[PDB]
């Protein structure tokens, strides 16, 4: 198989397009110079997050084609936005399957979902990251933050702003180098040698609590706490996970192209165990997915499907493998929030585990049997695609080559896919691989309102951008482990769009300006996840040929009709195609 | 004109009216499918017809009694969305159907004031013939004279 | 051929000196530690550009060399100015002669030069950058940017700056990360969830005029256009290229250290014919060079000469190929700007490519002969080194050992230079490689007088610079693609020493103040081109031996001249001398 | 001296063995390093009770302030070290010393959330209107440190 290497990056509360024109894009231009490069392909999803796929030759040297990449990509660095270079970009050569799964659950249950994915973050997967053969480690959760949730109701009683909180969070959660005392050069009889102390970092909600925003003119002061909830939370809440139904967290574990499967596998059973004897009460580390004896359950569910109707595709496939396969399955590991292709609100994974081989007597209970009956009673999920597998059509790939655009992509896409379903007897489930466009909220800042009450444009976009997406300030300190600080509002005042007017920004003059003075807002239809290959815009199809005929002719006839579509709209083949 | 959250035959039509399939919207009106039936943005599949630019939906949707004035969740009718998008027989259909010209939406803006942002002229002399208000302000003051001025649209200014 | 690795990075409106005192030395510094180093050579002109290069031994792992240099220019980024990152620093491993010359044409004549070149480095660049063995890519042109076109006259009539242009660019052609309604946490139940999109880079002239730049207290509008001219062009306009007198643009192809010339040629050809059949009507490939068949014509003026001087002895250059040979000459390819030493106002380059070898019987009509006679032709040019060659010397450096500066070495360099005049019996034709001082512009800013007048000095330095050299602002997106949006005066308002004293800052009580209230200046000598070898300051100088006589007796004559030469002037020998 | 050395380092580091044969070798019961510690200052710090006890009995100082007017009742204070704190004000300590900071040990007890020792303060008179250079009563301290079991302590 040819060696690929992945290039990620996220932005925090950003959209799709804002992610492909600021990050993908940016990164796409300066790929030059990289050796055996045979094609290049990148997705920017509405979750804030890039992944760029780079295929090299065979046999190349994937060490060679990660150095290179990863040189590259450093020079790109100064071009991306100081928010994507805040949140660390990742370089990893690795293969897209995962070599094993490290549950952890809480059989006490002093630990919730979140605590758990915290435990394992802060205490496990940097040492397990470290070892031998380990190249890519997926935590089926979020390590904890220290999470500032604003009430703009509270904010607007004392003429404050996020940009008022996100100044004095800097101010106040601060590392200062302060030097010393008698230090050098020192005067001659100099008997003392101290260092200076100033501000540490805070370390507890109650010291975040305490942060002192303002003090009014009647001596009162306001305080952190007195505008927002100041608790720990996850960086993201995007995925969580559950074994057997219960609260879990976990790791996933992808093999380092070229390391041995087996020794990898036993020395993270090596760490494993030296991290087991501090493990506070309650908390067992459980081995879901060992790579016959296990296989996996993809769950996609179209755009604009939420975490809740992705958890319920969830636990009917859950459901079945624990009431009418419990003879054969030991286990289930099921992840919400993240399929094997990549994240998504709308996608999940569900790590089978069987029972020893031996207890399965007869062709009727092994992987490939049950593999096709699970397969077959997930096919009546309706809006879901259900597949089950252990461990052969065509992949297609629509250029935009003349800057046609987004929308008119989309009308070439679907022009092919209607003359593919005309011809039943040579190409089936004729099908693009991405998503649908979704309705988005597009608000219009009006700057000439927005000047002549005085009120920035960069307190406006800071406003609305930290508030209803989150914004990364700095770091603290944890229990002795460097972790984030996330500036947001609660959930209460960022759900429905009549909230976007409770938000005020403060004027030059000091008036409280609310949102509604200077927007106006309107629903439209957006791409959540925007492809491209070959640093072009395109729509990946995919494909099969009927039954009883060659590819070759499939894909001979795919060429045809990508011929009639119109001016400016090219194709390309790739993955097994090519 | 505020279109509530429906169950499953609306869901189907909505689908269908977004995606373009004539022969399926017809074989669900039949069927008794909600012409009515609204997403959760307020979107009746009159206003994904009109979006995408389907004039045959838009017109049988309209032939069986669907609100050509619905409102979403913003207070934006079907005809905000032709005019905004240049779809020059869908105005015309709408407007022939009683669609309401000078509509406003939770901002002021009028079909009127998105037909003459985009530059869709031969949509301004439609809207303008079915009587639209020429002088109609949005929230922040601005006629359609005024997004010419700024645009730099003077065949426009022309018309207005 | 010994493999180098070569460092490029760029400073629009920087002088010579200057990028080699905040670029050039900085990335020096860090060069020690990498292994096999022979030498280091680098040039810094008034270009805003600096080329570092790195000469290895022979059988020099050059994929692990470039990561080594790479790898100590990363200690050097972070201490490189802004507007340096901004461009992109480049690392690269190739040799320094063209594998070939892809050429665009128009047919029909549609499209300018401009135009010609916009779409080679949108549509065509980065796919042949990215192709395998292709060590670097030189683009005859520019990719288009949003250019601002300021005028300083309605600047100043609206009590406005640059620094107010600039900062409303970055204000209103801004990509905000605007977060979502619904998003995660939600409150439990929530159903609808959406992607915010606020402010999106601007795409178009027409949206970059509607630019809002202040509201007059009578409430009158004052926008971007209203105060400068706004149309597509080039980063750059100091590279023009021409097709047998029509316009054209093309890409020079330089191989990687090590690739197959044939295979990389094929692939190229291979990639180009993914794009045609995309083509706007008109355009079409030309291949001027391919590695007789070609030979190239290098033209290098004195320093000063503008592009305008270029041009006239590149048209009798072009002239000639064209009517005296005629029967044996099929195109010429001529490049403005751009040449053999690198890139500068004073260079240029024809690639000459000849008619079939049966249509060119006879051994005068052989490629020696061809360029025999064009030099020949060339001899009597007044102020232009123009000679041709299909493709006994030595390769002296003279360096500052004592920091003496670049005054001094220009001196000691003469008295070196007339003493190997006196020994034609053993030295031909002993002349220096580089450029020679120019007059330059010496402008001095009173700080007592800004401080005087409450006019801050950051507020005076991006005025001059912007207006006179041009900054780069952020990104925009022309047809789906990303490119820069610079800033820049009119060409109109500065020409002439007196355009100084119309262009006005604002002061912090509101006043304008012209640039003449606080300033001074006097013409004065300076470098275009300043010279280093291995860190040093360095003078280039070559020469051969003379008939007979070995080069090690040309090399000893060198040596024993050179040691009569001022304290703290020494010597190294490079190149064909190593 | 260099016996009040070796004695500052034994208190610093607990050896109540070490410290004892110092004792009775005449070590000077109030050496003061550079920053203007005692013995008794140290193993306040550090929490060893009974090297502050038998310093206490060879005459140490109980009062002693380092360069900024630190006791060791301060820093036992300061340190949840409710033992150290009782026998230090048993043995004649200040219940109200100040530091250059206006700073009493009531407001180190008090920020740190050492009710223990804020009861075993008050009980010996500590002044609980006492600011410091800040006007800053361990009142205040309760209602911006948000600790409402302490704010009803001093009610």
């Amino acid at each position: 198989a040819p060696p690929a290497v992945t290039i990620s990056a996220s932005y925090p509360g950003a959209d799709a397009k804002t992610v492909q024109d600021t990050v993908t894009q940016v990164i796409e231009q300066n790929m030059n110079g990289i050796d055996n490069l045979m094609y290049m392909s990148s997705n920017s999803d509405s979750t804030g997050t890039v992944q760029i796929t780079l295929t090299f030759e065979s046999g190349t040297d994937a060490d060679i084609a990660q150095v290179q990449v990863q040189n590259k990509l450093q020079l790109a660095m100064p071009l991306l936005p100081q928010e994507v270079q805040q949140q660390g970009v990742s370089v990893e050569k690795s293969s897209s399957s995962f070599l094993m799964v490290v549950g952890v659950i809480n059989t006490d249950g002093t630990m919730t979902q979140e605590d758990i994915s915290d435990y394992v973050a802060a205490n496990m997967k940097d040492a397990i990251s470290r070892t031998s053969g380990v190249g890519d480690v997926q935590l089926f959760g979020s390590q904890y933050a220290m999470r500032i949730w604003m009430n703009p109701n509270e904010l607007n009683k004392f003429q404050l702003t996020p940009v008022d909180v996100i100044t004095a969070i800097k101010a106040q959660n601060a590392q200062v180098a302060a030097g010393q005392l008698g230090g050098t050069p020192p005067v001659k009889g100099q008997q003392l040698n101290a260092s200076i102390i100033a501000q540490t970092r805070l370390t507890s909600t109650e010291e975040f609590g305490k942060i002192l925003l303002k003090v009014n003119q009647d001596g009162s002061r306001v305080l952190l706490r007195d505008v927002a909830k100041i608790e720990l939370g996850g960086e993201n809440y995007d995925i969580i996970a559950e074994f057997n139904g219960q609260p879990a967290s976990g790791l996933g574990i992808k093999l380092a192209t070229g390391a041995n499967a087996l020794d990898t596998a036993a020395a993270i059973r090596a760490e494993l165990a030296k991290m087991e004897p501090f493990f506070p009460s309650g908390l067992k580390i459980v081995y879901p997915y060992d790579t016959q004896g296990v296989f996996m359950t993809m769950v996609q569910l179209p755009a604009g499907a939420t975490q809740e109707r992705t958890q319920k595709v969830l636990n009917e496939v859950t459901h079945y493998y624990l009431t009418k396969e419990k003879n054969n399955v030991e286990s289930v590991f099921a992840v919400n929030g993240f399929g094997f292709a990549g994240r998504g609100q709308n996608t999940g994974i569900a790590f089978v585990s069987l029972k020893d081989w031996a207890d399965r007597p007869g062709e009727e209970n092994k992987v490939e049997a049950i593999t096709m009956r699970a397969t077959r009673a997930f096919s009546q999920i309706k809006d879901a695609m259900v597949f089950a597998f252990n461990l052969t059509g065509f992949d297609f790939e629509l250029i935009d080559q003349a800057g046609l655009g987004h929308e008119k992509l989309t009308q070439a896409r679907n022009q092919l896919l209607a003359e593919a379903a005309k011809h039943p007897d040579m190409l089936t489930s004729v099908r693009p691989n991405g998503l649908e466009d979704t309705p988005q909220f597009k608000i219009d800042i009006d700057q000439e309102k927005a000047q002549a009450l005085g009120v920035s444009i960069n307190d406006i976009n800071t406003t609305l951008g930290a508030a209803w997406g989150g914004s990364y300030v700095n770091d603290f300190i944890d229990r002795g482990r460097v972790k984030k600080v996330y500036v947001m509002s609660e959930a209460k005042y960022r759900m429905l769009p009549d909230d976007i007017g409770d938000w005020y920004v403060r004027a030059a003059d000091g008036q409280m300006v609310p949102f509604s003075a200077f927007s106006s807002s309107r629903w439209e239809y957006g791409s959540p996840r925007l492809e491209r290959y070959n640093g072009l815009p395109s729509m990946e199809i995919l494909g099969q040929a009927a039954p009883g005929k060659s590819t070759g002719e499939a894909m001979e006839l795919m060429e045809q009709l990508a011929s009639k579509l119109p001016t400016g709209v090219g194709y390309d083949w790739t993955g097994m195609s090519y | 004109h505020h279109h509530h959250h429906g169950s499953d035959l609306g869901k189907k039509l909505l689908e269908a009216a977004r995606a373009g399939r004539d022969d399926e919207v017809r074989i669900l009106m039949a069927n008794g499918a909600d012409v009515n039936a609204a997403d959760v943005v307020g979107w009746t599949p009159l206003h994904l017809a009109a979006y995408w630019g389907h004039l045959e939906i838009v017109e049988v949707l309209l032939k069986n009694g669907a609100d050509v004035n619905a409102y979403d969740t913003l207070g934006s009718t079907p005809l905000h969305l032709a005019a905004h998008f240049g779809h020059l027989e869908i105005v015309e259909v709408l407007l022939k159907n009683g669609a309401d010209v000078n509509a406003k939406d939770d901002n002021g803006i009028t079909p009127l004031h998105l037909a003459a942002n985009r530059g869709h002229l031969e949509i301004v002399e439609v809207l303008l013939k079915y009587g639209a208000d020429v002088n109609a302000q949005d929230k922040f003051g601005k006629t359609a004279f005024d997004i010419s001025i700024n645009n730099g649209n003077e065949d426009l200014a022309e018309i207005l």
